[PDB]
RNA sequence: UAGCUCAUGUAAAGGUAACGCAGAGAACUGAAACAUCUAAGUACCUGCAGGAAGAGAAAGUAAAAACGAUUUCGUAAGUAG
RNA sequence: AGUAGGGCUGGACACGCGAAAUCCAGUUUGAAUCCGGGAGGACCAUCUCCCAACCCUAAAUACUCCUUAGUGACCGAUAG
RNA sequence: GUUCGAGCCCGUUAAUGGGUGAGAGCGUGCCUUUUGUAGAAUGAACCGGCGAGUUACGUUAUGAUGCGAGGUUAAGUUGAAGAGACGGAGCCGUAGGGAAACCGAGUCUGAAUAGGGCGACUUAGUAUCAUGAUGUAGACCCGAAACCUAGUGACCUAUCC
RNA sequence: UAGCGGAGAAAUUCCAAACGAACUGGGAGAUAGCUGGUUCUCUCCGAAAUAGCUUUAGGGCUAGCGUCGAAAUGUAAGUGU
RNA sequence: GUUCGGCAGUCAGACUGCGAGUGCUAAGAUCCGUAGUCGAAAGGGAAACAGCCCAGACCAACAGCUAAGGUCCCAAAAUAU
RNA sequence: UCAAUGGUAGGAGAGCGUUCUUAACCGCAAUGAAGGUAUACCGUGAGGAGUGCUGGAGCGUUAAGAAGUGAGAAUGCCGGUAUGAGUAGCGCAAGAUAAGUGAGAAUCUUAUCCACCGUAAGACUAAGGUUUCCAGGGGAAGGCUCGUCCGCCCUGGGUUA
RNA sequence: AACUGUUUAUCAAAAACACAGCUCUCUGCUAAACCGCAAGGUGAUGUAUAGGGGGUGACGCCUGCCCGGUGCUGGAAGGU
RNA sequence: UAGCGAAAUUCCUUGUCGGGUAAGUUCCGACCCGCACGAAAGGCGUAAUGAUUUGGGCACUGUCUCAACGAGAGACUCGGUGAAAUUUUAGUACCUGUGAAGAUGCAGGUUACCCGCGACAGGACGGAAAGACCCCAUGGAGCUUUACUGUAGUUUGAUAU
RNA sequence: UACUACCCUUGACUUAUGGUUACUCUAACCCGCUGGCAUAAUCGGCCAGGGAGACAGUGUCUGACGGACAGUUUGACUGGGGCGGUCGCCUCCUAAAGAGUAACGGAGGCGCUCAAAGGUUGGCUCAGAUUGGUUGGAAAUCAAUCGUAGAGUGUAAAGGUAAAAGCCAGCUUGACUGCGAGAGCUACAACUCGAGCAGGUAGGAAACUAGGACUUAGUGAUCCGGUGGUACCGCAUGGAAG
């Protein structure tokens, strides 16, 4: 409330329409892989396993 | 129940991790004729937030 | 009426260092829309008519051309 | 034929705790006022029902192999809009 | 089969006519029908799925005037 | 009213006792509001009883505890409205940059690999509890004139028969 | 003859010891930038009454002005002279 | 002192000088800047006094010394020089 | 030892007291619980117990948890009691004496005079009232005072086409 | 102000209202107008001397000017 | 335009003059400078009619010079009966000052045996009346309009009938 | 330019026909029309005629007016309120010798121009005073003398202003793009600049300068809809829509 002038947020312009197909894939560090050895064909059973 | 969040808020603002917002440009939009040559130089980009402003983000942007 | 409620906003006008400060590279010095100082190396003359600093170091008064100066001396 | 008469069948009219469904349906509010919105299709009112009602079997969803009527709850999540 | 649809006026669908899906109304017009038809958020092709415009469907759910079996970090006669 | 105290009377949660009190000094009740009320500014007859900052869910902050890049089970099931146990569906953190395509410890901006911008550099949270504040709930209460719906009403009175 | 109404030789007159919008129940504990009220004990620290904007001027939103905690102490900034 | 985090309230004050403005260089008048004071700070002084001056109160106390200001009586100190 | 301790709105910390807490811990209680009352103790405070007395059933401890949880004050509320104040009023008209009645008579009953109304203040009759009528008995309240009287109260009858 | 009437009971009785009167306008009938969603009904078993609306308020005299604007009515050339 | 004009109309101003009147802003009659008369929002007349409004006079006269008298009811004395509003409690004086800028309660000073009783009103900013005057509320109602939005209703045209 | 003419502009008429205006009919509909039926019965229904008539009315949209009736609107200051005025931005005083600034205090304004009044290079100095000279004036012009600006600076005022920012010529389109360290100003939003770099430029021989004007008024938040480009998305899928 910006005692009934229009407020910051209300001054800003409508900026970038978004992707309804946007995706993405759980990225993980290397660390990771720092921690199992060698977890022979790195997958996603070896990421949720 | 839960507390809902203005999406349009969320469409007004974005914020980062470790760090502050990012705020657009002001009268970037409608009028460019009075606005200056350097005005029209420097103000496609814009600045950060402020600082002891803007402490009604709580919570009114909340998770976004 | 009194025609008088036509308002003027002052703003800051003079000095900012003014004594040999080590002020940045490109920093303003004194502001002027009319110049009683009158500039020097290591100083620019703003295209708000200031004067602005170019390079570091101290910033002292002289009275060249007998008139009213600021050059930037370094170190 | 209308119309009239007789006979037979509580049928069924009616009373209804609350829930339901369906129709009819506001305002006050709040939006710092307010004409958009909201409040809520909620307050009320009427009808139709039972022990529950509706509910339902893809002229469905989805987007790759992807399942296979509904219903309730958690989630997604105030996420998409 | 006046059925889908199409026009207009509505409404619901998150959807405030909007690019507006999709469904249901009034009103008007009006199909195809298995080589079919529909959906895949305007829409045109390819693909996926389905077969409306006929009817019924327990169960898991909502709430108690009620019937007791009762339980209380309920309450003690301005309370309850 | 104190404080001192003539004088009097009495003897105690046994105590440098109490009940007084002449006299004498100095002393503008209490509440809300206000700049300032002693008030001729309010308000209070008195006495007793009642009588007002919660919780539901959510977020944030601060701690407490637990484990830790691993924390975490929701709904539900079991069971005494037990507990425990099951239930990982999901949720948080564990890199971001840019609207996005995308790229990625770099990323965007920009002819720039120039600069700038945010970024690991810039170093742990998660879960529960508890406390404060938050937000939807009448949401600290007491408070109108109001608005609309439903219903009642012509014996007062006015009209009419 | 009943309230979005009625009646009315009409004033805004009355509609049951009574009306410029009746009375009763519900919405709905309508709302109220305005009034009042707020209850146990202590310690420590300690205000403002201003700027800027505002359908704003008896009110809010920042900023100045307190308090506590935490991170170091811009390597001293602070504050004097 | 900075930074970070919560948590506030304060918006409308006066008054005394001092320097301004407006006003009849009227005002316990307004409106600034500037310091104090109160507010929100007792006690003493001026007859009572929120604002002036002095002096900032944890408490006891049958202690003294002192600030301004007083020392013929109330009412204490000097019929002081 | 030194320094600090005016303090409102403000903010931080800490503690008291009430009630329920199955918890336990662990007692009291008829030789007297609680509660009340006087009290000339203690505790920085809130607060705590001792004794005397009422009183005759639950209460206290500790520690911790949980709270409809700490009472003046609002036209606060409800209930009681003032106050004014023995003052206003005693509700539009004149009775009078003697005798009875009783226990107690102004106010009840009788006698005897007076008086008033008398296009009514008569009688009779709508609506209404719903038994108020009458008889007998009584006087808790009512009667605006008294009161044996009564439209008051108990009992009993009383309205016929 | 004609009058009588009526008028705010809980203030005001009047010059206020009303009233005959006078004026204009609307309505040819399943009226107009009005009430009701409609239906139904009033208007009135009324038919322009009647019904509705507006003004003014007996009687006497008199009601002057201006169609620019507004409204109303009527007309249609064109614009819309 | 007619016609009326200090109008229920001229504050223009006690307009002017004359009459009523000794004394005469009001009253009447003319004048008519008509801010701002005025024609169906009728204008000017108009007997009778008025709980009309004024201006004058007659009549009668305690209204008043200037009062006084008696009759009844309260009042008041007592017996019976017995409330209301009302408020921090108060054994509540005066002056002059002071002060939210007017004292009972304060400073200085004055007078005052203690308690009443009958009448009275200056205070106690007396009560009773959260001002009905003014102002404010992003307050509400009601009313008006060529505000804006609408609604019904009225009237076109399309089109199924 | 005769055969077959694939034929074309104006008319005409057979046919398809269509809105098409007017009239007629009547089976629709209607008749608070007639008369009859039960009904005894004026409402209704039916019959049998008459009248009207495809109109009316009804539905759905559309146009008209529309206080008949609702729903909201009708600012802020203010020396009570109201009237008036004012509400933005720049300049000077008030400002108290940093800034900061109070009042319905003073003074002014601006709500622009300029492709050249802008950049650059290269030159020049004003206003005014006095003299003297035909038209003659106070100045037109001229020449001379004096002349620090007593002018000008596109536009009010302020500051500044001669190495000129004043004045005139040539080049001239830098009043470039992408930026931007560093700053200042301070609720925020904003705002004031800006070293330097890159990409090339433009003058200027080169050096050097150049991101408007002597600086300061000359201007407004988001939305929403345009204009163009757009390696972006483009809702299974492509495209398209958007």
């Amino acid at each position: 409330f910006e005692g009934g002038q229009t407020e910051l947020f209300r001054r800003m312009p409508k900026r970038g329409f978004l992707n309804v197909n946007r995706k993405e894939y759980a990225i993980v560090n290397l660390e990771t892989l720092n921690r199992l050895e060698d977890g022979a064909t790195v997958s996603a059973e070896t990421l949720v396993a | 129940p839960k507390q809902k969040t203005h999406r349009a808020s969320a469409k007004r603002f974005k914020r980062t991790g470790n760090g502050g917002l990012k705020r657009f440009r002001a009268y970037t939009s409608h009028r460019f004729h009075g606005k200056s040559v350097k005005q029209r130089r420097q103000l496609r980009k814009a600045s950060m937030v402020s600082k002891g402003d803007f402490k009604r983000i709580r919570r009114m942007v909340a998770t976004m | 009426s009194t025609s008088n409620g036509r308002d003027s906003q002052a703003k800051r006008l003079g000095a900012k260092a003014s004594d040999g400060e080590l002020v940045s590279g490109g920093s303003i010095l004194f502001r002027q829309r009319g110049t009683h100082i009158h500039p020097g190396t290591n100083v620019g003359r703003g295209g708000d008519d200031t004067l602005f600093a170019k390079i570091e170091g101290t910033v002292k008064f002289e009275m060249k051309r007998g008139k009213k100066h600021v050059s930037v001396y370094p170190v």
